[PDB]
């Protein structure tokens, strides 16, 4: 169930769902696992806000345990293509792909909650078949791992060698450490 | 003098 | 005429509006600067300098106009539009105002054209069997401002002779408290409010107060109220007056000779008893006055509401040479102390 | 008597940046008055009238073109607003008021008010809402009015009589701004875009002018906006203002003889003091004007607020022959330089 | 099914769901297990109420057996970030995470029903894999346990040592004991 709200306007009264009201203010919600359907829905939201106003900052709240890589990369390329600065905020948790979209936000407009947690690891996969086919899928996932580390260094500012060592296994980063790591800019403790 | 102006 | 001296005299009778006094000195000086040696310029269509006052109730609009008339040498008029019925109806007509101006100038056309005009309660003429005091008054006044020569019978008519006194040279000061003029300005300035973390959320009232809201007004906002755009076009100048200040309330009761404290003092001096008001009681009164949102006009309520018991019991009481009012008296919890 | 070339120069003197609009109004008003001089003495009888419909951004000088025209033409002019207008008998307004307004210029017109001009503002506000006393209903009443008719009008308000005045001869100029009309015409003529990846985004909000698209406007697009085609058929002439420009604002204060910069220059000429306005100060005013989304209308607020201190102190100050204004002063962080 | 109600207003009659009607009065419902979807919905409700009025108290009724920790911490940080005082009430039951959001309410505006029950225990988890990976996930859950005890002491006022001993195993606390324990302020027995 979704609660309905009333937006008082000069023309009259209108009824909106809680998710649609925030969309009017250039706010998008990323909840649950990242899949092809959920990822394709957020892309349409960004384009809609671009046409309404290309000079206003967009805010993306992320609370997700991660998911498919290909579904997440469609969002990353979209944020970089459009002119507006996509601000990112981490609520609850940010897994491997959730962390990549978090750091991919506009520089200086990235925040993490005081008790939020980020986790990063290497891509996961698998295949069953002939040895010739296993070699093909192995080379492909290796390129993605290298590509995902290259982009992570670009936004975080760290070196590619550091990302390779830190992403070999699961690595949890508290909210203060994320700032020191270049992943985010500040923490939104209180409203000033 | 007195105006009775009303609209439904 | 000196802007530095006219402001010094108005400071004696008016307090709390420093910006508005600067505006009036400039517009008033520019009005006469054109009449004496103006309209002999390389560039044509010199804009007529006018004044448009806007402020809340008890903001001293009437006092500013009055203080100007006494200071100023030429005559001055106070002609409200509450009863201004157009097309020569039973109530009144706009022509009488021209007539009253001559009475102040003693039928001096050379001296009357250099006069000043002030109107109060201009909100009441806003456009809404027939309407007499509605939009019709704007039409008659509009000719008076844009510029036109009218016909006034000297001495009322013994012959059918009239005086063709110019009007473009006479100044006009349209001023009156506009009720509801804050919600319209609020819509434009507010521009909505954000909902997310980074966006700032407005409190109950931060910039929605009367002060700092009229300065950013524009001519298009007044059109929605009911006024005609052509009428506002002839008055590019605007004067925004602050509601009040806490310090000014303390000064109004002490420096002016007509202060309320001095009024009640003489009321008891005839009875053979003294009166006193300490400074701790004055500042306490100012806090309660601003809460009423009525101005200096609503100040007598706080005084008589406190001295009700003090005045009712007083006659029966004997040996009370002097009465002292403590800060607690304003609160009402403790009665005023008596001096024997 | 005038010609399109002669009136073009006079219009150019007071208006700039609108070249196509001058030729439209010139030939329209020229042929309109030609029909009045010749009347119907020629073989042709009942010469039809050609109405004018202006569409442009806010504060783009639409009203100035009609006001400056009345000064040179000398015919009576009125500035009516259609926002208050209501559908035949409701609380807000009735169309009858507009007819008297034109007569109100001279208050006595038999064969003189027929040749007058009328202006209307905010025509888009009465667009037919498709979800009425605000929508379509209002347009139906104006059809017969524009086509020409006679309305009873008490001259001066008073006789037991009313005067008949024709309105076929009277030309109408429906001015207004049609916001959002770019999206309707863009999908129809240039391209369907703004939301897709390959589709062009609205990046050129201020880099490029929307005007060029408005030039390709047609009556069919106006139907989707909300107007009635029957209403647009009565107004075959179309005028399209393109935009307002930052450099134009600098020219608006220098090229027109009635520029605000020139008024202050003439004010101090009689005083025996020189005035100056550097180019580095005018460009800053353009940024503040566009920032408030008001155009040239919100210009005096920036000028009068900056020169309040200088004008107030200029009479007091002596041995000052020149005044210099800098860009920093417009921001408010600096005080203008004074030369003795 | 959700019943529909009519809110009589001067403008006219409007139809609302029972949950949306209470939302208009700054009331949010926390029902069932705490997950990423249910948690992300409540956050949007709090932000909507912040914009409507930042000076009016919010009331949060909690009836939940607990759930995911990361989903619950997003709500806790939100309550502390916003200016309005989030009043909390316990109806039926308040588990480990439900209890943390209960005590996290504004001091002096926390209540518990006469027959309500609170339960607190340590974080639950698990992992399957190499020994190197088990050590990583073990250190992370240990930090959360330490972090959850630090915040519990901050709002309850107790010492960190006391919370560690009481949270080693499941501990049920009746409504009267919760007041003595600093978890809540009073009990709403009757309406006076
Ligand atoms: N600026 C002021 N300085 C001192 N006393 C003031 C001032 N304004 C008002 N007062 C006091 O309040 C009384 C009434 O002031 P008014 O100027 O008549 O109020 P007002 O707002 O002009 O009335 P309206 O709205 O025009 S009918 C004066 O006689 C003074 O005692
Ligand atoms: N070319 C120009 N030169 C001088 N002033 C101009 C020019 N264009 C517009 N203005 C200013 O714009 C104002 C009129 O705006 P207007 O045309 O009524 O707006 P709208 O087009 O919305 O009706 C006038 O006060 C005038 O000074």
């Amino acid at each position: 169930l979704v609660p309905m709200v009333i937006e008082q306007t000069s023309r009259g009264e209108r009824s909106f769902d809680i998710y649609s009201r925030l969309l009017k203010e250039r706010v998008i919600f990323l909840t649950g696992q990242v899949e092809d359907h959920m990822a394709n829905l957020i892309v349409a939201q960004m384009l809609f806000l671009e046409a309404e106003n290309p000079e206003k900052d967009i805010y993306l709240y992320i609370n997700s345990p991660g998911g498919v890589i290909t579904a997440g990369m469609s969002i990353y390329d979209t944020m970089q293509f459009i002119k507006p600065d996509v601000s990112t905020i981490c609520m609850g948790q940010a897994a491997s792909m959730g962390a990549f979209l978090l750091t991919a936000g506009a520089k200086g407009k990235r925040f993490c909650l005081p008790n939020s947690r980020v986790m990063i690891h290497q891509p996961l996969g698998g295949y069953q078949g002939q040895a010739t086919d296993i070699e093909i899928h192995a080379r492909e996932i290796l390129k993605v791992k290298g590509r995902m580390n290259e982009l992570m260094a670009l936004h975080t500012g760290q070196s590619l060698e550091q990302i390779e060592r830190d992403t070999e296994r699961d690595r949890f980063l508290s909210a203060p450490e994320a700032v020191e790591y270049g992943l985010v800019d500040s923490i939104l403790t209180h409203r000033n | 003098x007195x105006x009775x102006r009303x609209x439904x | 005429p000196t802007p530095h001296e006219i402001r010094n005299h108005l400071d004696d009778y008016v307090i709390g509006q420093e910006q508005a006094k600067k505006v009036l000195a400039v517009a008033v000086y520019n009005h006469y600067k054109r009449l004496r040696n103006g309209d002999t310029s390389n560039g044509v269509e010199l804009g007529k300098s006018n004044i448009l006052l806007i402020g809340p109730t008890g903001s001293g609009k009437t006092l500013l106009a009055e203080t100007l008339a006494r200071l100023l040498d030429v005559p001055f008029t106070m002609a409200d539009a509450t009863t201004l019925t157009e097309a020569g109806y039973v109530g009144e007509d706009v022509e009488n105002i021209i007539q009253k101006l001559l009475q102040k100038s003693d039928y001096d056309v050379q001296k009357a054209q250099r006069g000043i005009v002030y109107i109060d309660q201009i909100d009441k003429i806003s456009r809404k069997t027939r309407d007499v005091s509605g939009e019709g008054v704007q039409q008659a006044l509009l000719k008076l401002i844009e510029g036109t020569v009218a016909a006034v019978p000297p001495q009322g008519g013994r012959q059918q002779e009239f005086l063709q006194v110019d009007t473009s040279k006479i100044l006009f000061i349209c001023g009156g408290a506009f009720a509801g003029l804050d919600k319209v300005i609020s819509h434009r300035v507010e521009t909505g409010s954000g909902i997310g973390f980074g966006a700032t959320v407005k409190a109950k009232s931060d910039k929605a107060s009367e002060g700092e809201l009229l300065a950013q007004v524009e001519p298009e906002d007044l059109i929605k109220f009911g006024l005609i755009p052509e009428f506002i076009g002839r008055l590019p100048v605007v004067a925004t007056l602050n509601e009040l200040s806490e310090e000014a309330l303390i000064q109004i009761l002490k420096e002016p000779k007509n202060a309320l404290t001095k009024q009640y003092q003489a009321l008891f001096n005839l009875e053979g008893v003294d009166l006193e008001f300490r400074d701790e009681a004055l500042d306490a009164i100012a806090k309660k006055a601003m809460a009423r949102k009525t101005g200096a006009r609503g100040l007598r309520s706080i005084v008589e509401a406190a001295l009700l018991d003090t005045m009712y019991d007083l006659p029966s009481m004997e040996d009370v040479e002097k009465v002292v009012i403590d800060e607690s008296v304003i609160d009402g919890q403790s009665e005023p102390l008596l001096i024997y």
